[PDB]
């Protein structure tokens, strides 16, 4: 039960999202024939969350590939890992946004949504309870924002009881992909903020930074970075799959990480993360995945959480370990980080534990921060849109387009609109 | 002759139970097959074969505990008739399981009660065990109890509530939890024990020498404490007491009924020797405030009453020269308008060492229960909370939206207050 | 010296029969081949040989379920004298069943039903097994019980009749079919069974866990109900019961004759241990609303009449107990002009599992028979079908040209609001 419908956007999301699934198959002994030949029965009893078991003991991921280009579908149906996958799932167009948000969700949208919804639906009605979405896309690429928002949107609208998960692969602040990417990524988290219930916002930037100095690598590619963050899913939903002396779900932690509706954007952090040669020199201990959770150097979101403070934080362990232990680890870190939270929460940390560890190690932990600091972020964007809008520069695309200057206005006055209440909220005693 | 039914609302309570009934099958004798290779007539009924079941009731809206139960060693014992399960948890929203979830499954709960009540003759009372922090077990525990006080109007209600511990907590909405479920059940509850898990922490890692403990160890403690709790109805003593006999001689008023519960003697197998396990001693390591299971210590207040079960060899000479020498002393001080705060009962059955586990095995053991006004302290630090997650508004749009009014917030913490002030106008002492 | 002979009309009169000769045979010993490697006198007669044939008679105008009886493993056991065939089923029109074509075969069925009462001396009744739905079903039974009724002025007759459930239906004219045939049958039936396939349905997947059930298991549980209430003759109890006693106290006034079934204990093959099967736990069950075979909720109206056999080894002092602490409920109410509305019968023999089967053995059994006034909201629904269906004149000119008048139409309507009006109007209570 609790059956959770994955959808994918973007050519990141896709790329994300064939890592992911390759990461829960392997999870699950699950081969890339669809064939479960595993060993433990704790992965066939909540297979169905994830899967549909067809005929003949095949099991298919519950999963939608969505673009507007044929060229990543056509890579995914190429390599291995792919022919699980129901063939009819994957929905694309022709032609692909092209960065360009206006197309994203007024005129390619508007011709494979329909397509989408059909599969949708056909998906909801075919499990039994459903739990929720999560979505996979990005904030740069036309494609992703637009299409993700159009169908955001829609789905809402067509249940607003059920909870809705993104993971938007938000733009870096140094290092641009694109020329026109603020105004995309503003009018997206206009729409994220109206009509989402939490959003894992993570940047490049810092998944870069992290692959080069801790890892020890010099050539990250991006598959090493999807790994990340499909390893980052799969621990924030392995609570619902698995049995724990304490579990949560997702329900769980929308309800603890969102003390007001509007301020519902994490940052997640894995740990531990060891290189090939500096794993034996260190011992596995529930503070030291403590203590390498809580650092600026090891958060997702290239934002510095000193700068401002915690306003709830989440933390899932995976494999075995004494309560006592974690519950020691988190009163002594909340008494030496006593400036870095929230004086109006008392007990602000959320904690849960499952009992299966991430392959072939002993012990994990994930860490999903809802900060403060995050707004700065947001402030630089709206500078850099703030000056790219004073020109009105590649402003005629969008305006032939359909869309008009009015909507820039509302998405950055909406936009500063947030960061203002994020900052007062930090202020508040 | 004499039954008594139990209820466990969450994981905390189904986890409870499981140590409970496992306890309970190792003292009678009972296989995990319902065999035997009366003593058990309480708690067990028979069917046609030698095969017995408890009559035990789980509930819960996570299936993932209840399948695990099913899938535990004790899968036979069980009735699968009790197993109610439900689709989606509360999540820690005392709305969701107090207003919109429970209302899909309160009627076949109440159902399943009435089909064990009528089938037993001596009913005695309900064991109701959840914790506070999950919304599962505040709204459960207030809906299922708001309905069975509704049905039964005079019989004995017992819960064993998991308090939240004053720093050490695992949710953020604890205070909100607590609130309410405290707010409801202080008008239904008979008698409700406050357990805390940093206590039951602290007393595993320093006098059992367990650093890293787990909760089976906690769940064994708190099953120890039911099964000496119940040994005079479930077995013949010299001086033998009944619940009845409890609420007689542990509430001097209506609404203080919040004792807390305290286990000797317990230490580790390597030192089962170097100390001759006096009944002075163990009367000793009972009031010790480092036992007590709930983080308050009682000098900061006054016993209001006092109880005590032996079991075992014990003779009841020494033991009220013990009590004697106790009440000579001076830090332990009562009400001045109470002359004597103290209950006895006697059983003849010791403890038994659960196999796999992490005590030693004893032949006289002893439970405090007690009821005093330092406990009320405890209840302050939980309004202190709530009120700042209640000044900024916190969280609240997720209970209003869930069918819930800030006025009964307000309400609750009224309620709480009154309790609070009544607590500690009760500890003053009398006029002339 | 007792005897009783069936009838089967239509697929499921036919497969009902399958699986009521099949549990008479494994009651009474009997191979497939009529030896038994007296009980058996009332529903087998002996050739010469060891062999014994059932008293039996099979009618359908489609040949393919008889040749599926006919190649079945009970093939050997009837006498192909009885396997009645037709040409064309009457398709859901009853109009054929009961003017066109039932007419070409009418006299054989007759000629047979004599040919058996010759040869037998205790004749006690006719077992006719029915839908309603079916066109062959209304008119067959109409026709064949009307020629019965005739033929023979006063002697038992039984009808198990498929009702239509009020929302799974199959059919699109059930309405039209069990209007008409309900009009005919309240002038003829001694004592019709109402017994719906929802209800069963409902039955059979919360009770006995089988979350795809098929007809079978219905059948099974249709053929457990008449054994049960035959048992009395086939077998002697400590009290025994024959169903002139039953119609004697069944029916208060000569047109209320439409009482419906329960049965009791149904329980998985996994759950046969769990529970010890009390006479009053059995009790309980049966008078449960959510085992009665008909969708109405008792508690909407009163019982009028009700008759509990039990089977097995069963004691008449707790049996009273256990009615007399029922008659003390007050939601079991019945008409203030009746004092006592239970009949009791009690057999030695207790019921056989059927092998292959989904039930699980007990060694007692109870079948309740309730005539009550809640059954008559059921006909108020049918009625409502119909007034739509008949308000646009829709399907009547298939009726129209085999042979009906639309007056015919509007009288059954008036008769079934007759019957309504009657049931209310007994329901009511008496004036000081
Ligand atoms: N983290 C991560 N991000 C990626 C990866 N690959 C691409 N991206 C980001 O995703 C964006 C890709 O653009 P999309 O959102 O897919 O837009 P599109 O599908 O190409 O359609 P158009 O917008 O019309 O070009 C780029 O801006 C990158 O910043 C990846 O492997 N990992
Ligand atoms: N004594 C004891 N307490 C426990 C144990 N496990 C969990 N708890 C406490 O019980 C609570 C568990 O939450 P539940 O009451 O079960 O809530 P739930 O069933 O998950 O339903 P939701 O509230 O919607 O999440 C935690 O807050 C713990 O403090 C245990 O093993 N022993
Ligand atoms: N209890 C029970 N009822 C059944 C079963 N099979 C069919 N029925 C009911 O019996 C009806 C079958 O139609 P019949 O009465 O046999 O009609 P017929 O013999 O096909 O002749 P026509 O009416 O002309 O089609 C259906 O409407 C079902 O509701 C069964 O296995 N068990
Ligand atoms: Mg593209
Ligand atoms: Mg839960
Ligand atoms: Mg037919």
């Amino acid at each position: 039960m609790r059956e959770i419908v994955h959808i994918q956007a973007g050519q990141c999301g896709n790329q994300i999202g064939a890592k992911f699934w390759e990461v829960i198959s392997d999870e699950h002994g699950i081969d890339p024939s669809g064939n479960y030949v595993g060993d433990s029965d704790l992965q066939l009893e909540r297979i169905s969350v994830y899967y549909n078991e067809a005929s003949s003991h095949k099991y298919v991921p519950r999963a939608i590939l969505v673009d507007l280009e044929p060229g990543t579908m056509d890579s995914v149906r190429s390599g291995a890992f792919g022919h699980l996958f129901r063939p009819d799932n994957f929905i694309f167009g022709q032609s692909g946004a092209g960065n360009n948000w206006a197309k994203g969700h007024y005129t390619e949208g508007a011709e494979l949504v329909d397509s989408v919804l059909d599969v949708v639906r056909k998906e909801c009605e075919n499990c039994d309870c459903l739990q929720g979405f999560q979505l996979t896309h990005s904030l740069g690429g036309g494609t992703g924002s637009g299409m993700g928002t159009l169908l955001i949107s829609k789905v809402r609208e067509e249940y607003p009881d059920r909870i809705m998960n993104t993971f938007s692969v938000v733009p870096s602040p140094k290092v641009s992909d694109t020329v026109v990417e603020p105004y995309n990524a503003t009018l997206s988290i206009h729409q994220l903020v109206e009509n989402t219930d939490e959003t894992y916002c993570i940047d490049n930037e810092a998944l870069y930074d992290i692959c080069f100095r801790t890892l020890k690598l010099a050539t990250p590619t991006y598959g090493d970075l999807n790994h990340l963050v499909s390893a980052t899913m799969s621990g924030v939903t392995t609570s619902l799959r698995f049995p724990g002396q304490l579990n949560a779900d997702l329900r769980k932690l929308a309800v603890n990480m969102v003390p007001f509706p509007r301020l519902h954007f994490f940052m997640p952090g894995f740990a531990p993360l060891t290189a090939r040669g500096s794993q034996q020199y260190r011992a596995l201990t529930v503070p030291e995945l403590t203590q390498q959770m809580f650092d600026a150097k090891n958060m997702m979101a290239a934002c510095d959480p000193r700068h401002g403070r915690y306003l709830t934080v989440a933390t899932v362990f995976r494999g075995r370990m004494s309560m006592k232990e974690v519950d020691e680890q988190m009163l002594a870190i909340q008494s030496k980080n006593s400036s870095y939270f929230v004086e109006w929460i008392p007990n602000n940390v959320k904690v849960a534990v499952c009992d299966i560890p991430p392959r072939g190690l002993k012990m994990s932990s994930t860490f999903i921060g809802n900060s403060t600091a995050i707004q700065e972020l947001f402030k630089r964007i709206s500078e850099q849109f703030t000056a790219m809008f004073r020109r009105k520069a590649f402003l005629h695309w969008y305006t032939g387009e359909g869309m008009d200057e009015m909507e820039f206005t509302e998405a950055e006055s909406n936009m500063n609109d947030l960061v203002s209440e994020y900052q007062q909220y930090q202020d508040a005693t | 002759m004499r039954e008594c039914i139990s209820i466990h609302v969450g994981q905390a309570g189904v986890q409870i139970g499981n140590a409970c009934w496992e306890l309970y099958c190792l003292e009678h004798g009972i296989q995990p097959d319902g065999q035997m290779p009366d003593s058990f007539n309480t708690f067990f009924s028979e069917t046609g074969a030698g095969k017995h079941v408890p009559r035990a009731v789980f509930v819960d809206l996570e299936p993932t505990v209840i399948d695990e139960v099913r899938t535990g060693t004790y899968r036979q014992l069980f009735h699968p008739e009790q197993l109610i399960t439900g689709k989606e948890d509360a999540a820690n929203n005392y709305a969701r399981g107090h207003y919109t979830i429970g209302k899909e499954i309160i009627d076949l709960v109440l159902d399943r009660i009435r089909k064990l009540a009528d089938q037993c003759t001596g009913l005695q009372g309900f064991l109701v065990f959840h914790s506070f922090g999950g919304g599962t077990g505040s709204g459960f525990t207030s809906l299922l109890m708001e309905r069975l006080s509704v049905d039964y109007g005079k019989k004995s209600k017992l819960e064993f509530s998991i308090y939240p511990a004053p720093q050490v907590s695992t949710a953020v909405v604890e205070p909100y939890n607590s609130i309410l479920t405290t707010h409801t059940t202080l008008e239904h509850s008979d008698c409700a024990f406050m357990v805390d898990n940093e206590a039951i922490y602290d007393i595993c890692r320093r006098n059992l020498d367990i650093e890293r403990p787990t909760y089976t160890n906690l769940n064994r403690l708190i099953s120890q404490i039911v099964s000496s709790i119940t040994a005079s109805l479930r077995f013949d003593g010299a001086l033998n007491v009944d619940l009845t006999n409890f609420q007689t001689n542990l509430v001097p008023y209506p609404r203080i009924h919040f004792p807390l519960a305290t286990y000797a003697p317990v230490i580790s197998a390597e030192k089962a020797y170097h100390e001759q396990l006096s009944v002075a001693e163990i009367t000793n390591a009972c009031f010790e405030p480092a036992n007590q299971m709930v983080k308050c210590d009682p000098r900061h207040g006054k016993y209001m009453a006092c109880c005590l079960l032996y079991r075992g060899d014990v003779v009841p000479k020494d033991v009220n020269a013990a009590i004697a020498t106790i009440k000579t002393k001076r830090s332990i001080q009562f009400v001045d308008w109470c002359p004597t705060g103290f209950k006895v009962g006697i059983n003849y059955q010791p403890p038994t060492v659960v196999p796999g586990g992490d005590l030693a095995k004893v032949q006289r053991a002893v439970c405090m229960l007690s009821n005093t006004t330092a406990i009320a302290e405890a209840w302050a630090r939980l309004d202190h909370k709530f009120d700042l997650m209640y000044a900024k508004r916190a969280f609240v749009h997720w209970y209003v939206g869930e069918g819930m009014e800030e006025g009964e917030f307000s309400e609750a913490r009224e309620d709480m207050a009154a309790l609070e002030k009544d607590y500690e106008e009760v500890g003053v002492d009398s006029v002339e």
